[PDB]
């Protein structure tokens, strides 16, 4: 379940990277933060990845924004989620002075699970270099321009990791 | 007669105008690296938002780069304009008058920018001569040490985008003009797209490109000789559409065919298919030669641009160059001469199609079960494929005689090859899905409308009813490249959705190539569904992707002829005139090109908001607003001069979205507009909420932003709506009346004027 | 007249002649990236030569890069003529005749490209409009899928710098018939340029740039209201040559002085000596108004191409402006009108010089005794140092009292501030190595020659014979910009060793202002020591680097003037003839900006090899010949059409030396050609052997092939040649009457005409 | 002295990174190699260097190609140091075809040292991605295109690094 092992990208963002953490440090990491935000994305719609990321959310009640066509998912479950654009999401996590989904303030760090590449890779560009909100990507793929990452798995082993660290929670 | 304060206009006269912009739709850049690798003082670390050894922070950086992708697609529209005008002069005279449609405004674009009124075909010649000058100019901007602000490469840019929707309708003009395409025909004649339309029976010639002057040569040598009737000739990119508009303004069905957009353009040269290929000027793959030459499949260039490496022919004789292709060293030639080339093309595709019978990279049953026993699931295909596609799993699956989900990854595939060149099995991933969906290549059959051209003035006309009566919700203007994040079908799935809505939808270029492909369950097609006119529940193909420059034009038509604005030098006025009045969207779902960039880079200067796939997060700028900020949604009212609430709508000039659903719920949600009546407010918060409920479960957060009046709601659910605005909000409302009495923060007034220019208030 | 078969060429028109070059010459692709970004299919990996999404492997995609380069510097040298023609012929008219100086081809590389002998400021408007054309053509091969092979790219780039040199040409061919500049003139008059050549006490006017436009109304209203000796004008880059050579062809001193190059940019600014900047297009740092508004230095925008983001006050009024600048509530401001600038920026600097005395970034001595103790040396600094400066160990060595480390650092550093911005102790090591340097900064004086502008008929007529024979050991060709490796000194020593050895050095840009830095034991420079004729021994200044097409051009007339020739469209012969027998070489010690590739591509296309620097093997294309293949070296004869074998030199178009000794010792072996004869082989053969004994320790390891005959030798070394000749390669040579009797490849013969072309034997 | 702790780079050229490599591993490439070559560049002029040049030359008798101006270093050193231009090289380098400098062929690694690190890094990019040809940089700086290379060192250690080699060889 060792999730620091496949470190391997196709293309490289330059020579800043993420750092590949393991099941206990991104537990600690989501139960210390101050005020996380849950972006999740389409590909959550996976039953097992539904109901983890559910789990997830409601361990620690983590307030969700359900970027692309999420939503639907979250309507009959009980954690608050709401729908909000992934590149206008990264527009306002770069000001300070957005009061957020709850009005209540800006976040500080957002945890990713369910994306493509290509697509939060490029929002967490401008999120990683315009602002100072830490991201915690637990998705199946190694995201380099997250704060902190889990490694390349595989399916099975992402959903153990996923388990352990509900389990940590 | 009247000119406005923009003539001829360059990067200090544009910058109020794209300022103005900027300070409500921010830009947000989302940097493809954190290295400069301009010049020798670097390359330079940027990442942290530091500065390189020029002083160029990242966001510069980032700006200097959109800024080169909007300029070198600018560039590629006016080259191609260019060359045509000039051929189309040299073979019709300069004298030729403009005949591009029934219509008052032929060149609503070329009056908009330059302010000039063109007539003939040699008017078009000073249009060219300025783009290009200015071109120089905004190339000097791309040097180190030419600018410190980004907001200076943003305002530079869109004055690329404008210049690129100045050269794109001049191609356009010139080349509908000449060559007796469709003029703004509703019933355009319908033409067969798909790999399974081409019958491998006949000699194959296939056009890639852009460009239609020497296709028109060998279109011309077909019909005289009558081999029409046993010569298949194929187009991919635009150059199937430019093939299939010419001479069709008689609407006699053609005997052109259209294959696919730039996803297969690699596919059927492993199929075998092609006898002969000819390659114009863009869109082409770079390796079309290694993988022709393995199938003997000869290769011709025809323009200077794209000479291939090849030896250049020019100066011959036809009967020398075909012995030396047909049996010699030599996989094809630059043939520059348009005649030539007309009469060499179709004698070397009879003289090829027997010779290279039974040649293709398909595999074998037995090969292909080889192939997939071979492979031990490294993932290193997986991390190269730019889609992301599971084949590991496929492959794995597949292992045990299951085929299907190399089948369903055959769609989303792009045939870029990227993941056979890191495997060290050599496994051709490529060729193993097209075997596995051989049979629904074979099953790929459908139809599309020829390019009509531009837009008349009668249409607008009989629209501009519907519009302000609350009958046509807006209008979408499905164009783009063929990167699709899901395959091709999300762009048919998104013109269905919106055509059964009866909202106006006009498509061009690749997009409408891959809506044209999927038959219902009648075996009918979008095209055939809904008919080819300007009005709702109608679908439009203007055509390739220079005719664009239309459905632009279209806006600038719509202030041209409802509130009668001067067109000549005024594109801050009807730029404004857009923003705030006319609904409509672009959507470009698979845009990968710089052309795609300075499009929608030129419809945001036109205050046009636009929406693009996934994949155009890498094009290193987005405009979004701030819909918290309060102050950021302030205008003139351009009777007092006073400061005026809007909607927060649209919300971005150019944005990105992942799934075709999140498209369809902000296409729909754009469409509104500030001066908008009760009628047409309401049926579009009507449809902005449906398309909400059904795409994500819950409805917005922000109608009752859009809710000025008690007739602003819509007519189904009015008293459900008015109770939670009752409730949840605490407005103040009458039940007797079903009035809302109290509440609006902007109340209803139609005849307010709103504006962003000072300039024009009384 | 009588054309050649190349009027106004395109990528088909030169794709022979590029062929043909590329035969002999390949192209050695050095790529900076190993991926491709261009489009949203990627990125691309491309390492190991692995295709991208759209086919183009990396061979391809490091071509690509290298002709959007040299487009970018060819449309930035074509904008710049397409500018200062419109404003000048928005003055002087149309009509107005060119006089270039004495002499009859006025435009050489216009009647080379075009076939075109323009008479008239307004016969240039069309050859403008022509590259302009051709620009757009180029700009659109950079989408994706536009060109799948290298070699067509190769192609297209040298084309580009061709349309580089003819737009380069134009733009001085204007700015000298207009504003009265020099005119081919020998004696033009020196000019102070350096840190210390300006003054404190004075209002100080500090122009960056390439345009000479509002510097010219600047210069007009502070000499028509007495303001030449109250205040101080300075310029950076190529606009402070263009605007010493204004008004200056009554060979009087100037008044406005020179400051540095681009390297000097920032250093000026942290020195608190300016009190106003005015920035007009090219080559200017993007910082400047950060650092400007930090020391309270007013920031003027006076082009379209350069707005900074500063507001757009062009119809403001000048008081107003003045006013709301010196109140502090703008940095700066754009002024597009050059009358009113050439008022507001004199009343600006006048009235803003008691407003920020005793302003400077300079550290005191106690604060560069508690930044220096404040580092604790994790060498973040010497990781992000472009020049890989050992800044620890220099701070360090200031932390014991020795502060001659960073004085040393001083003139290797391009002061581009970007380790001040990874040190986690905030130390400003540019300021502390300026602090530390201060003493020699004291002393930054020296002298230079204005721009001459081209050479008059006489001097080509004079020097052809000794130019095609070889009397004179070769052309040294100093250009580029100042992204020096190892200091601003050895373009300095490589001018002065080959100046010492007859040859003709010709120095333009900055390398031309940087080379008068520095004196001898009497305290003159270079121009001061030796004469400014085009003969052997002298050395001559063109000016900012828009002339530097003349240099170019000089080597057309002596294919015209001397042989003959036909210019008008004849590209391919004229560049044959000066591959074949004009020994000229080009150095570029500190190419960094894309108008350098550009000029080098078009040199490279007219038979002029370029030795550059070695941070240009960052611009990821060379030529190289393969010099262990005798297939490459052969010719034709131009009175039978049979084979010829010639001695491998030049042995590359283009390519990088790492130290100045390597560079004269390429620069001495290149300069020799097929066609010199006994005696000009001989001294060519001499320098080379001396330059390689001096500095690289060993004679030479090829010497050899380069021999035909018992003339072809050094006259004082002959008997010693004559014994290794003998004892190594076993040749026969008679002792008692010196002469070889056999052993050469090639047999001498001085009719005999080397041509590259089958189509003109 | 560990020379495989520090591999800080300024920028990236990829994904493909430099194998930091130890003392004694470089020891054995040296040794294993058939037909090595010693590209030497203006920079083994120093003191200390050139001694560590000029004995790791005569231990295996490695045939140094001289680059720059370090020619002059080798004059009389009773080694086998010819001089050739570095671009001239690494252009011939990727020639299967050549003779090479003894005149018996082309070569299969090359040992670095004395380069200035953005000139050796674009030299060796065409080496890298255009031959086969195998590099192992001894320098003090940690070269990204070289096949394997020792990580950033002090002067110091860089010296010790050296003559532990040296003393392995
Ligand atoms: S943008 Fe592309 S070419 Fe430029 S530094 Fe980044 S990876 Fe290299
Ligand atoms: S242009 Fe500026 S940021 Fe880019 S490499 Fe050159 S100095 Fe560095
Ligand atoms: S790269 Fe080849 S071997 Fe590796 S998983 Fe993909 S198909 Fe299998
Ligand atoms: S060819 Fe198709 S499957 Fe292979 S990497 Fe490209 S898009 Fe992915
Ligand atoms: S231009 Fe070609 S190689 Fe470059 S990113 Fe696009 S598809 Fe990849
Ligand atoms: S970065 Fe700063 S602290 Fe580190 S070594 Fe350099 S000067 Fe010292
Ligand atoms: S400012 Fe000077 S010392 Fe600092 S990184 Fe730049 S060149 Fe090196």
């Amino acid at each position: 379940v060792d999730t620091t092992k496949n470190t391997k990208l196709f293309t490289s963002y330059g020579v800043k990277t993420s750092k590949a953490i393991t099941t206990e440090v991104a537990a600690k990491l989501i139960s210390k933060a101050k005020r996380p935000l849950f972006v999740v994305g389409t590909g959550v719609l996976d039953p097992e990845l539904l109901d983890r990321a559910v789990k997830i959310a409601k361990a620690k009640n983590i307030p969700i924004a359900a970027t692309g066509s999420s939503m639907p998912g979250f309507v009959d479950k009980d954690v608050n989620a709401k729908y909000i654009n992934l590149h206008q999401l990264g527009f306002y996590l770069t000001d300070p002075d957005w009061p957020g989904l709850d009005g209540n303030g800006n976040y500080d760090t957002i945890i990713l699970l369910g994306h493509k590449k290509y697509y939060i890779n490029q929002v967490l560009s401008a999120v990683k270099n315009f602002s100072d909100v830490k991201s915690i990507s637990i998705d199946r793929n190694y995201i380099q321009n997250a704060t902190m990452s889990f490694g390349n798995l595989s399916k099975a082993d992402h959903i153990a990791a996923l388990d352990e660290v509900i389990d940590l929670l | 007669g009247p000119m406005g304060p923009t003539p001829f206009p360059t990067a200090a006269t544009v910058r109020d105008w794209s300022f103005t912009l900027f300070d409500r739709y921010e830009p947000v850049y989302t940097p493809m690296c954190d290295q400069c690798c301009y010049c020798t003082f670097g390359p330079c670390n940027l990442e942290g938002n530091r500065r390189g050894a020029c002083g160029l922070d990242m966001k510069g950086q980032a700006a200097r780069e959109f800024f080169l992708r909007c300029i070198t697609g600018c560039a590629c529209h006016s080259a191609h304009g260019r060359h045509l005008l000039d051929h189309i002069i040299s073979i019709f005279g300069e004298d030729m008058p403009i005949n591009m449609g029934a219509s008052n405004v032929i060149a609503p674009n070329i009056q908009l920018i330059t302010g000039r009124q063109p007539k003939t075909l040699g008017d078009l010649k000073p249009i060219m001569e300025y783009v290009e000058e200015e071109l120089g100019q905004l190339l000097a901007t791309v040097h180190a040490g030419q600018e410190g602000a980004a907001i200076d490469y943003d305002n530079k840019a869109m004055l690329a985008g404008i210049l690129d929707h100045v050269g794109m309708e001049v191609s356009d003009i010139a080349q509908v003009t000449a060559l007796g395409f469709p003029k703004s025909d509703p019933e355009a004649p319908l033409v067969e797209v798909g790999m399974g339309t081409l019958d491998a029976s006949k000699p194959v010639i296939i056009a890639i490109g852009h460009n239609v002057a020497g296709v028109t040569y060998i279109m011309d040598y077909m019909e005289d000789n009558n081999l029409t009737d046993k010569m298949e000739i194929g187009g991919l990119c635009c150059t199937a559409f430019d093939m299939t508009r010419y001479k069709r303004e008689d609407r006699k069905p053609p005997y052109a065919k259209i294959v696919g957009t730039i996803s297969k353009e690699l596919k059927v040269v492993r199929s075998g298919i092609p006898d002969v290929i000819v390659i114009d000027e863009q869109c082409v793959r770079a390796d079309l030669v290694e993988e022709g030459k393995k199938l003997k499949i000869p290769v011709i260039a025809s323009n200077e641009k794209v000479m291939y490496g090849l030896p250049d022919r020019t100066n011959d004789d036809v009967d020398a160059i075909i012995e030396d292709i047909k049996t010699g060293k030599i996989p094809g030639c630059v043939m520059l001469d348009y005649e030539k080339l007309g009469e060499l093309v179709p004698r070397l595709a009879m003289e090829m199609a027997p010779l290279r019978e039974g040649i293709s990279a398909i595999p074998s049953d037995e090969e292909m079960a080889s192939l997939v026993a071979k492979c031990v699931a490294c993932g290193e295909c997986a991390l190269a494929c730019p889609e992301e596609l599971d084949i590991p799993d496929a492959i794995q699956a597949a292992k045990e005689g299951d085929f299907t989900a190399l089948d369903f990854l055959h769609d989303l595939c792009v045939g870029c090859r990227r993941c056979e060149q890191v495997c060290n099995k050599e496994i051709p991933i490529l060729s193993v899905i097209d075997k596995a969906a051989q049979k629904a290549i074979a099953e790929e059959k459908g139809l599309v409308r020829a390019g009509r051209g531009q837009v008349s003035d009668a249409e607008i006309r009989a629209e501009g009813l519907n519009l302000v009566m609350g009958t046509t919700p807006g209008v979408i203007a499905i164009i783009g490249c063929a990167n699709y994040p899901a395959g091709s079908k999300d762009v048919y799935r998104i013109a269905e959705e919106f055509l059964n809505r009866n909202y106006i939808v006009a498509v061009s270029g690749c997009s409408a190539m891959d809506i044209g492909m999927y038959k219902d369950a009648d075996g009918k097609t979008l095209y055939e569904r809904f008919p080819g006119r300007f009005e709702r529940g109608n679908i439009l193909n203007t055509g390739s992707c220079v005719s664009n420059s239309h459905i632009s034009g279209t806006c600038h038509k719509v202030a041209a002829i409802f509130a009668g604005r001067n067109l000549s030098g005024n594109l801050a006025e009807i730029a404004d005139y857009t923003l705030n009045r006319v609904g409509a969207v672009g959507l470009a779902w698979g845009a990968y090109s710089q052309k795609a960039a300075a499009i929608g880079t030129g419809c945001n200067m036109y205050g046009i908001p636009a929406v693009l796939g996934p994949h155009s997060g890498k094009y290193r700028r987005a405009l979004i607003a701030k819909t918290y900020d309060e102050n950021k949604w302030k205008v003139y009212d351009s009777r007092n001069g006073s400061e005026l609430d809007i909607p927060p709508s649209p919300e971005f000039l150019i944005t990105t979205a992942e799934t075709w659903q999140e498209a369809c719920v902000l296409l729909a949600k754009n469409c509104i507009r500030p001066s908008d009546n009760n009628m047409g407010r309401s049926i579009k918060l009507t449809h902005w909420i449906e398309l909400s409920e059904k795409y994500l479960g819950v409805l917005p957060e922000d109608w009752w932003k859009f809710v000025r009046h008690e007739a602003d709601l819509p007519l189904s659910r009015r008293e459900e709506l008015l109770k939670k605005l009752e409730t949840e909000h605490g407005w103040e409302i009458d039940w007797k009346k079903k009035k809302i009495i109290s509440g609006p923060k902007i109340k209803f007034d139609v005849s307010s004027q709103p504006t962003n220019l000072k300039r024009l208030c009384k």
